[PDB]
């Protein structure tokens, strides 16, 4: 769909460039591209190369197309404050998850 | 500009305006020198949900960053801190301050007051890659008028800044970044 919406774009603001236009012969080519639809909407294609310690590429099925989330876990204390103790670590989880 | 406040861009739901977010101590810092129990967060402003997990995160990446900077501090690690976010952004626009608190904490834990008038916004992630925030005009109209002069901006939301009418740009520079630990070397030269 925004393809579409987006080709209709170069054509119409073409099509201005006839009616008064120097132009009588458009032709679109990567360099000009610019003039009629300006600047890029995106430039990174995924959020990033994998950071070291963690994180995983995540593919999920959500309402409209797949997607690529990336779950990221990190350290929330110094992990050796007491060696010889006895307090498990719990996690503490976010991003608004239901309770399944 | 003391040490612990930073003023944040923020799309209000009628234009934009440049609130403040600010930062105290509640408890004396050691009533069990050695003690480990956690330095507890206490928000307040009136927040919903979305701005309670946002802030949980961001108080994660600023202990984080912390040790993995300047190890031999811990000032953060135990410590009850208040923290104060005013209210009155937008709800779809309520994670955009997140950036500003991870940098208000910081200051506290530094001591250091922000540089002057260098307002700032965009969101962030447990590993500190910023991420593109809606609403950049009303941001920028309006923080314009404050005095501020050195705004900085997600680097993934940049085309938008440069699509401005030339005359609101003038004046203020403009920054631009995409992983956290370079606005650190910003705002505190």
């Amino acid at each position: 769909r925004n393809l579409q919406k987006q080709v209709e774009k170069v054509l119409r603001k073409s099509a201005y460039k006839i009616v008064s236009g120097e132009a009588e012969s458009v032709e679109v080519t990567p360099e000009n591209l610019q003039d009629f639809v300006g600047k890029p909407v995106f430039t990174v294609e995924r959020m990033y190369d994998v950071t070291p310690p963690g994180v995983v590429m995540g593919l999920a099925w959500t309402a409209m197309g797949g997607s690529t989330l990336f779950v990221e876990t990190s350290l929330r204390r110094p992990q050796d404050k007491d060696a010889k103790g006895d307090k498990d670590g719990s996690l503490e989880v976010t991003g608004q998850l239901g309770e399944v | 500009t003391p040490p612990g406040v930073v003023m944040g861009l923020a799309w209000t739901a009628m234009g934009g305006s440049t609130l403040f977010v600010e930062t105290s101590l509640r408890r004396p810092q050691d009533k069990d020198a050695k003690g480990d129990k956690d330095g507890s967060l206490e928000v307040t402003g009136q927040l919903g949900e979305v701005m309670k997990e946002s802030a949980r995160i961001a108080y994660t990446f600023a202990r984080a960053f912390l040790m993995q900077h300047a190890p031999a501090n811990d000032y953060l690690v135990t410590s009850h801190i208040h923290l104060h976010v005013p209210e009155g952004a937008t709800p779809k626009d309520g994670p955009s301050a997140g950036c500003t608190i991870v940098t208000a904490l910081l200051s506290l834990a530094m001591g250091r007051p922000v540089r002057q008038n260098l307002a700032m916004t965009g969101e962030v992630s447990l590993t500190g890659k910023i991420l593109p925030v809606g609403g950049i005009k009303e941001k920028t109209i309006a923080a314009k008028r404050a005095g501020v002069t050195c705004i900085v901006l997600p680097a993934e939301n940049k085309k938008d800044f440069y699509d401005l009418a030339a005359f609101i740009t003038e004046g203020l520079e403009v920054h631009f970044v995409e992983h956290y630990r370079e606005i650190f070397d910003i705002a505190f030269p």
